[PDB]
């Protein structure tokens, strides 16, 4: 197991590069702790419009305005 | 005549299906697909469709017809095909000629005969593409979609390293 | 033998392609969005042979939407009879169809 | 024609309704038939491989018969299934629709004038 | 050719025979070139003047079979004054079997294709009066 | 329906009977072939456009790719019949009339 | 079919917002933030009736307060938002971040002159919620009555009579 | 081949057919058939002689032709109705284009040209996949369509295949084109009842499947692709002439076999449709593959046909061949007509 | 329409340049088959069609199925990468590597 | 313009419903020059 990885090192490094880059591409996404923040700025990012909502009466976690407290915030995108 | 334009490259189109169909040498037959792919890519590319015109250049042409042009090459090195190529041009042309004098005909289903520009949205669909759009959710939508295609281009290359072997 | 794998197991394997008023990215409507719906709507459950009858209004609509046929035949006769008005010389166009009027916004 | 009876609740071999169906007796003549259809198919494959036809590999023999039994029960429960489907919804179809099933006057044959033919 | 075969049966029998005639000479010469069709496809003539020869050969005898067929069957539902009857359709079909064996220059043919086209013709007439379907609905 | 789909649809049917009516050489057969496929390939794309019809965008280029797969096949078998007779003539593969 | 209902063209007849799409773009946020309640009316409005015709009074409304937005921005700070929409103009894709300063600066005379406050990253895609007197549409769709379903099956499933009837067979 | 290989390409070719079976989309359908065709080339120049690379060319152009026909159907489909649902087809001309499709798949007269052919220059287990498990995917489609299919091009299409099989069979010595003009008639068989009742399709087609097995299985372990090789086996094998025997004599439909339990069915679902004629016609043009059933079963079972000398020393070496299922088949091909009405275990 | 009035410019040029070259000198009197070579244009072909799939990721990224977006073009990847090495261990990839 | 033409409904919708359908383009620029059509229907196709 460690003779076998410098014997492949010296006869095919380029093989060994290539397994490496492409284990190194299919765990770290799994270890990574900015692959929740990729999902959240792909949520965040406003493609259509945000059609509003008839207020029925009882609806307090729904803003009146945009620039009300309640509602989805951006903080942690301008800050990170 | 410019409000016309999707027809025309379509008129070109069915020309160059005549001229290949007609099979004067599948050398000569190649080249005839290659001017339908560039056109009916521009046909593509005129109802919007960029990416599947590009890919009809890169993937159909610059893909596909290099390697039937590569292998008739390595193969290879009339009468009755030019009279099957008049036939089918003057077959079209009477097609074209009833469709702008009537506006409308029926060979097997109804055409109408104006401007193939009046089908069309009168809208936008905002900062994106939505034939982009609809292309890239084959990672997200197509899933079932990426698996059977991928494994049946696997079964393609061994298929052909099987056939292809002769032992 | 339509073997229903995919209800049986609950995977979604291909109905989301399957007709157009399905979820589509970003929700981008398709242009006949609210046709094919009343006429799924309509359709549903009651099966094809009654679906033939019962639904041919919304159906019809549906297929108008989707080819225009009702619609460019509509066009040509208007634009047909506009060109015989013109060359019998009955009829001339007005500023806003010839482009002399600086449209709204 | 019953396939979208079947097809709210796709490839169940039995539904749940299937249980209220008095099984097939394991001394069914059919389930008694594919049984004897089993034990040929163990004296074929005696025969077919040179093997002495009724002596040789009676575990084999066996379990040609044990497999034809234990596929042809639940074949035969299907079978009683979908007959049960079948007179069900013929049943419920009549209920449902009178104006289509009306009650026949029956006559008796002193009004019923019916041809004679002479055989002569 | 549906076309062909209704307006063959929508004149009365005994009525009018030259369009009777004339309905199945067409009816005749849409199966002989059919016949033509395949018969120049799976099989290729040495020539384009062998293979309108053999296309002319099979239209013409399936058309002449056609011809002495309706012709025969309005003349015997004439003289007899029997529309809705098989047995016109009996002796027309005999008279084209006769014709069947003209055209391929024997008397055996010509005898045996009697028989079979006249029993079928026969029971055309009988499926025509009674109802009989081939393509039946599916109903049930 | 619109007037460019005349066309396609007789792209179509001119290709279904250049490859319904053979010459001589495997190769133009298979020429044929593709052009059903590029026709079908345009007449799926200007539907799907036209409809806005946004998920079957991704439907041409799986049509595009498996027929090109096909396509590969298709000439590997013609590469082996031209392995055997020098040619890709569709004579020279009649042995199995009997 | 029947006969389609259009407004005359003195029901379309507004004062209309005559300025160009780097004007608009420049005054965007701000006109997100001020003009919020007659253009979140108007597109619920649009989304609920599902018809432009049911929606005109509604959308005057929002070429009223657009100008009015616009005359706000005329009387008090004309010269830096001109100074900014002319460098928002200048560029192809018309950048925000090619015109930080021209932006500071107009923000600074709004928040001074009129006290308005520039949106944050975020706000303006907020789904918001909207109090309207208009009803709600019982049938945007305008559909017709649905088909009655086929009857479902009931009832205790009994044996076959005389089991499966086929020709001969007694089960 | 290597085995891996072959086992990886064998279930390609049954998750072709089974993504067929159990799709919802009509590109998936297409899919299925691609992946198939793709996948059971190989399967058919497994010999790797220019009978294998013709019949494999033969058969590329078919199922390609078909495939693209099956396309055009779709998008049709698409124009008249904006969707993509495996169900009844929404105009005509799909309908119609399918209906060829899928009978050239089938390969149902006039498009059985090419299954004899086919057939013959491949070996006989791939022979085997071609005449029972390529049927199943179209067979499938046709089934999902049928409120959609022109009653008198599949009736044309039924007869045609049933007459032309029957005398196609006929005329030949080779058993591979026995079987297969014997696939053309028992598939007329099968969409013949289509539209009336497609459990009876189903009936058909899973008993022609059993029997085809059961035949192709016998031909596999006795070595033969002739008559006249089939011919020596009663010196050889004399119980293996008992099978063909009884096996043909159920494929011609004979009671009280087996293969009896079709067409009965089928004329019973005919008959209630008020369709005499058609049946009739249909049943009598089977005697004619029963006559070339019969002239099997005189030269290998009923008659002894003279052997070599050599024969003499395969009487000395037992058949080391897998007869897989060879006696279940057996007797499910002959001894299963008193199970007839299990026959609702398809509905 | 300036692309096809380039696209036509640039035709022009080319037309105009090989019809001088081929007429401007005018004024003075003065194989078998390699399977080596059809496989690797097969070998082409099919990866081609895997790159066609692997074209839209660049607008796949921007999905909010990212999970599922990432395992489908990790495994389209993988599978081109499987049959470039069934491509090389059956010695496909040989005397042309 | 539609005023010798026998059987004619001006305005007559095509669909049975009486439901808002979006306007197509021949609907909206079929009586107007071929320069605002061209323009309308293929300007941000064609540009650049
Ligand atoms: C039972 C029927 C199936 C038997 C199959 C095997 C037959 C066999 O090999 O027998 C040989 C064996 C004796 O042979 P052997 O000496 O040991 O060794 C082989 C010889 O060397 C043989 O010598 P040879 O091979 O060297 O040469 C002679 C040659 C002779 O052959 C020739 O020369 C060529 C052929 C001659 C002309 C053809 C004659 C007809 C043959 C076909 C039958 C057609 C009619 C069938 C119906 C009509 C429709 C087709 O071949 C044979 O004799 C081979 C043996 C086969 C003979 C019998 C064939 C039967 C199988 C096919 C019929 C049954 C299945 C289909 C039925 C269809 C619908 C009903 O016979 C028996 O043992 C018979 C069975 C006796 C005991 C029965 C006990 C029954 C108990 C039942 C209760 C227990 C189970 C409970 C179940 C339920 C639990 C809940
Ligand atoms: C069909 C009607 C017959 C037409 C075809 C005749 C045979 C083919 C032929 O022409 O071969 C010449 C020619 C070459 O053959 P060849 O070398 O002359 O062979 C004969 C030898 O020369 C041998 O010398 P030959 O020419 O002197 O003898 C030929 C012999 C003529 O026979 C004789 O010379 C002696 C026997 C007298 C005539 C037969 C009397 C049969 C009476 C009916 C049975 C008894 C019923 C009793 C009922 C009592 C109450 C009514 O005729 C036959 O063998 C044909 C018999 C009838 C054929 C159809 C049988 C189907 C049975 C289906 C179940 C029922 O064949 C070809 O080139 C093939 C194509 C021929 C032209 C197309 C065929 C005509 C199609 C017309 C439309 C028919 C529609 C179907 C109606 C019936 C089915 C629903
Ligand atoms: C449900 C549908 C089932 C369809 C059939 C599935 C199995 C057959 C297909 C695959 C195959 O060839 O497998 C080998 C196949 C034997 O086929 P073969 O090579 O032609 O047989 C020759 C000798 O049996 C080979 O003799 P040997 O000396 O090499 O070894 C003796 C062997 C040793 O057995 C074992 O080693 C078994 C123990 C291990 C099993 C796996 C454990 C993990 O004994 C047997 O296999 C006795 C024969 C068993 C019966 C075969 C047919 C099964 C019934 C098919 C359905 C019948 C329905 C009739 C309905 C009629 C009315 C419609 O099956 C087995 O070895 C095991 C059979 C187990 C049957 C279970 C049935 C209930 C399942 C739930
Ligand atoms: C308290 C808990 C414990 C209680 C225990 C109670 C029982 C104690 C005793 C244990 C044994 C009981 C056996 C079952 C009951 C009796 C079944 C029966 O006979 O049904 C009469 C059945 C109908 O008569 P039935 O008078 O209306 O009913 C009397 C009972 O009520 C019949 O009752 P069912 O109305 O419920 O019957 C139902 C239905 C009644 O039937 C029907 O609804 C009519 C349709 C029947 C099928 C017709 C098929 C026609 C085409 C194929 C012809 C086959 C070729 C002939 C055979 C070739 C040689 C192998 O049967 C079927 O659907 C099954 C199909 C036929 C199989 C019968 C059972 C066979 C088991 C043993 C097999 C051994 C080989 C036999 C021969 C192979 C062929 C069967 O008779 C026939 O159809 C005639 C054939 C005779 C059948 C076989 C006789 C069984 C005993 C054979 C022993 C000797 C074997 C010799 C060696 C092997 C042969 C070489
Ligand atoms: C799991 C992650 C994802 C893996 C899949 C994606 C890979 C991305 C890169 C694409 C590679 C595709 C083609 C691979 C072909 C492998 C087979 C091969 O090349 O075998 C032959 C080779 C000996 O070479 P030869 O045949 O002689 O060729 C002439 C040159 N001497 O034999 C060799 O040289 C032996 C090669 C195999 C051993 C390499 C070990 C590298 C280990 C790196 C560290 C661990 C990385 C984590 C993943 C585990 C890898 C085992
Ligand atoms: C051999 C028996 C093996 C049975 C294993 C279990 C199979 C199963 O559960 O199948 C479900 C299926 C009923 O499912 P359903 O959706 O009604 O099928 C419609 C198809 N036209 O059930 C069936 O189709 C059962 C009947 C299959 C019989 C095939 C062999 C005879
Ligand atoms: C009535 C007129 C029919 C005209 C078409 C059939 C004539 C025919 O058979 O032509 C022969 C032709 C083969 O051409 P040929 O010249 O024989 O080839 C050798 C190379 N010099 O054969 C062919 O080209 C075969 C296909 C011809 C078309 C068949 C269908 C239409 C004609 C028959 C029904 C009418
Ligand atoms: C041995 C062979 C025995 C064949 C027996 C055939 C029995 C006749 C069945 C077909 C027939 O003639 O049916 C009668 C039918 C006319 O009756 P009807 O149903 O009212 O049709 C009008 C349609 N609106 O007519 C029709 O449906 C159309 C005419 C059918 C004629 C069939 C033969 C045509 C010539 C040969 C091809």
């Amino acid at each position: 197991v460690a003779a076998f990885l410098k014997n492949v090192w010296a006869k095919e490094p380029v093989l060994v590069a290539s397994f490496a880059i492409a284990g190194l591409a299919v765990i770290l996404p799994t270890l990574s702790p900015y692959t929740k923040y990729s999902l959240m700025i792909n949520r965040a990012t406003p493609y259509n419009y945000p059609v509003p909502l008839r207020d029925d009466g009882n609806m307090p976690d729904v803003p009146s305005h945009p620039q009300d407290p309640q509602g989805p915030s951006l903080e942690w995108l301008k800050r990170l | 005549m410019m409000t016309y334009i999707v027809f025309i490259l379509s008129i070109i189109f069915v020309m160059g299906f005549v001229g290949f169909s007609s099979k004067p040498s599948p050398i000569y037959g190649g080249l005839g697909l290659i001017v339908s792919g560039g056109v009916g890519c521009g046909i593509v590319l005129n109802f919007g469709g960029s990416f599947l015109g590009l890919m009809v250049f890169l993937i159909y042409l610059g893909g596909m017809m290099v390697v039937f042009g590569y292998t008739t090459a390595m193969a290879t090195e009339n009468k009755v095909v030019l009279g099957t190529f008049i036939t089918g041009l003057l077959m079209e042309f009477l097609m074209v000629y009833y469709v702008l004098k009537d506006k409308e005909v029926e060979i097997v289903f109804k055409f109408n005969g104006m401007g193939d520009w009046v089908i069309y949205d009168t809208g936008d669909s905002g900062f994106f593409s939505e034939e982009a759009m609809g292309i890239a959710a084959l990672y997200s939508y197509g899933t079932w979609l990426v698996i059977v295609t991928g494994w049946s281009l696997l079964i393609g290359v061994v298929v052909i390293m099987e056939i292809t072997r002769g032992n | 033998p339509f073997f229903d794998v995919q209800k049986k197991l609950g995977v979604d394997l291909d109905h989301w392609m399957t007709i157009q008023s399905a979820e589509q990215p970003h929700r981008i409507p398709a242009r006949c969005h609210a046709f094919e719906k009343e006429w799924i709507e309509c359709a549903h459950g009651i099966g094809s042979i009654r679906a033939e009858k019962e639904c041919k209004i919304e159906f019809e609509d549906f297929r108008e939407c989707l080819l225009r046929q009702k619609t460019m035949k509509r066009l040509n006769a208007i634009k047909r009879q506009r060109d015989k008005l013109i060359k019998e010389g009955k009829y001339t166009p007005p500023p806003h169809h010839s482009g002399q009027e600086d449209l709204r916004p | 024609m019953m396939t979208g009876r079947q097809a709210r609740a796709p490839l169940q071999f039995l539904p749940d309704e299937a249980r209220s169906l008095p099984p097939p007796k394991l001394t069914d003549p059919r389930l008694a038939y594919i049984g004897f259809l089993g034990y040929c198919s163990g004296l074929i494959d005696n025969a077919i491989r040179r093997r002495p036809v009724l002596s040789a590999g009676l575990h084999r023999q066996f379990l040609y018969i044990t497999s034809f039994v234990f596929v042809g029960y639940y074949l035969l429960k299907r079978q009683d299934y979908m007959y049960a489907v079948r007179d069900h919804d013929m049943f419920s179809y009549i209920k449902s629709h009178p104006e289509d099933f009306p009650e026949k006057d029956k006559k008796t044959y002193r009004e019923v004038f019916e041809e004679f033919h002479p055989v002569r | 050719a549906k076309t062909l075969l209704h307006q063959y049966w929508d004149i009365p029998e005994g009525t009018e025979c030259h369009r009777k005639t004339y309905a199945a000479t067409s009816i005749g010469g849409a199966s002989g070139l059919v016949v033509s069709a395949y018969s120049v496809a799976l099989k290729t003539p040495t020539s384009f003047l062998e293979g309108v020869a053999r296309t002319g050969r099979y239209t013409f005898t399936a058309a002449a079979i056609g011809a002495i067929f309706g012709l025969t069957s309005c003349i015997s539902a004439q003289v007899r004054e029997k529309p809705d009857d098989p047995l016109n359709y009996l002796i027309g079909g005999c008279a084209g079997g006769l014709t069947l064996g003209a055209r391929t220059r024997s008397y055996g043919i010509g005898a045996a294709a009697c028989a079979y086209m006249g029993l079928t013709a026969a029971l055309v007439k009988m499926g025509q009066l009674e109802g009989w379907k081939v393509f039946a609905e599916p109903k049930v | 329906m619109s007037l460019v789909y005349m066309n396609i649809m007789m792209a179509f049917t001119v290709s279904l009977t250049g490859l319904l009516m053979y010459r001589s050489h495997l190769m133009s057969s298979l020429l044929c072939l593709e052009g059903m496929m590029l026709s079908l390939f345009i007449l799926a794309t200007l539907m799907i456009l036209n409809s806005h019809f946004t998920l079957a965008s991704m439907m041409p280029i799986i049509l595009l790719v498996f027929a090109a797969c096909e396509a590969a096949l298709g000439l590997s078998l013609l590469v082996m019949v031209s392995n055997t007779y020098g040619t890709d003539y569709v004579q020279n593969l009649n042995l199995l009339q009997c | 079919p029947g006969i389609v209902e259009l407004p005359s063209l003195e029901d379309l007849k507004v004062q209309e917002v005559k300025v160009s799409s780097s004007v608009l773009k420049a005054a965007a946020h701000h006109y997100g933030a001020q003009c919020d309640k007659p253009n979140k009316e108007f597109m619920l409005c649009r989304w609920e009736e599902k018809d432009p015709r049911r929606c005109l009074e509604e959308g005057k409304l929002v070429n009223q307060c657009a100008l009015e937005f616009f005359r706000q921005i005329k009387r008090h700070c004309a010269e830096p938002f001109t100074e900014y929409w002319t460098c928002i103009d200048y560029s192809g894709l018309q950048l925000f971040r090619r015109c930080r300063k021209e932006q500071a600066q107009f923000d600074k005379c709004v928040l001074d002159k009129l006290g308005w406050v520039r949106p944050d990253l975020g706000e303006l895609s907020k789904v918001t919620k909207v109090k309207t007197d208009r009803p709600l549409p019982e049938n945007p769709y305008h559909s017709r009555a649905r088909p009655e379903p086929n009857p479902e099956v009931e009832g205790d499933l009994k044996p076959a009579r005389h089991g499966s009837r086929l020709f001969f067979w007694t089960m | 081949m290597n085995p891996i290989i072959l086992i990886i390409i064998l279930m390609t070719v049954m998750l072709g057919t089974i993504i067929v079976m159990i799709s919802t989309h009509w590109l998936l359908i297409w899919i299925g058939f691609e992946m198939n065709m793709l996948a059971i080339i190989p399967i058919m120049m497994k010999k790797h002689n220019p009978r294998a690379t013709e019949a494999s060319t033969k058969y590329f152009l078919t199922q390609s032709t078909a495939s693209m026909l099956l396309m055009m159907a779709i998008i049709i489909n698409l124009m008249f109705s904006g969707q993509w649902t495996v169900m009844k087809l929404f105009n005509p001309m799909a309908s119609m284009l399918m209906t060829m499709a899928l009978a050239m798949k089938l390969g149902m007269a006039p498009f059985h040209f090419w299954v004899p052919e086919v057939t013959q220059g491949i070996p006989l287990s791939s022979g085997l996949i071609l005449l029972t498990w390529q049927k199943l995917a179209p067979m499938s489609v046709l089934y999902q369509i049928l409120p959609s299919i022109n009653l008198d091009l599949i009736l044309t299409l039924s007869i045609l295949s049933i007459t032309i099989g029957g005398w196609g069979g006929l005329n030949q010595t080779q058993l591979r084109k026995i079987m297969a003009y014997s696939s053309i008639a028992h598939m007329g068989w099968m969409t013949a009842v289509l539209l009336y009742n497609p459990t009876m399709t189903l009936l058909n087609l899973i008993i022609y499947i059993i029997m085809t097995s059961t035949m192709f299985t016998l031909f596999m372990a006795n070595s033969t692709t002739t008559t006249l090789s089939l011919s020596h086996t009663w010196n050889k094998a004399p119980i293996m002439t008992i099978l063909v025997l009884i096996t043909l004599l159920s494929m011609g439909g004979l009671p009280p076999l087996s293969g009896f339990m079709p067409k009965w069915m089928i004329i019973q679902e005919m008959t209630k449709n008020d369709s005499i004629i058609l049946p009739t016609l249909m049943a009598i043009t089977a005697l004619l593959n029963l006559y070339f059933y019969m002239r099997l079963t005189y030269s290998t079972a009923l008659t002894m046909f003279p052997s070599t000398n050599n024969m003499k020393m395969k009487w000395q070496f037992p058949t080391t061949k897998r007869m897989t299922l060879l006696p279940t088949m057996t007797v499910l091909s002959t001894m299963l007509l008193p199970l007839t009405p299990i026959l609702s275990i398809l509905e | 329409m300036n692309l096809m009035i380039t696209l036509l410019t640039n035709f022009t040029l080319a037309t105009l340049l090989v019809t001088i070259a081929f007429w401007l000198p005018q004024l003075n009197v003065y194989l078998p088959f390699s399977m080596k070579f059809f496989l690797v244009a097969i070998t082409f072909l099919l990866f081609d069609l895997e790159i066609a799939l692997l074209l839209p990721l660049p607008w796949a990224s921007q999905t909010t199925n990212l999970n599922t977006m990432l395992t489908m073009a990790l495994l389209l990847i993988f599978l081109l990468a499987v049959s470039l090495a069934y491509e090389w261990t059956q010695k496909g990839l040989e005397w042309t590597e | 313009i539609m005023k010798d033409v026998p059987g004619w409904k001006v305005g007559e919708s095509v669909f049975h419903t009486t439901r808002w359908v979006t306007p197509m383009m021949g609907e909206l620029y079929g009586l107007r020059t071929g320069e605002e059509i061209l323009s309308s229907t293929y300007g941000f196709i064609w540009y650049t």
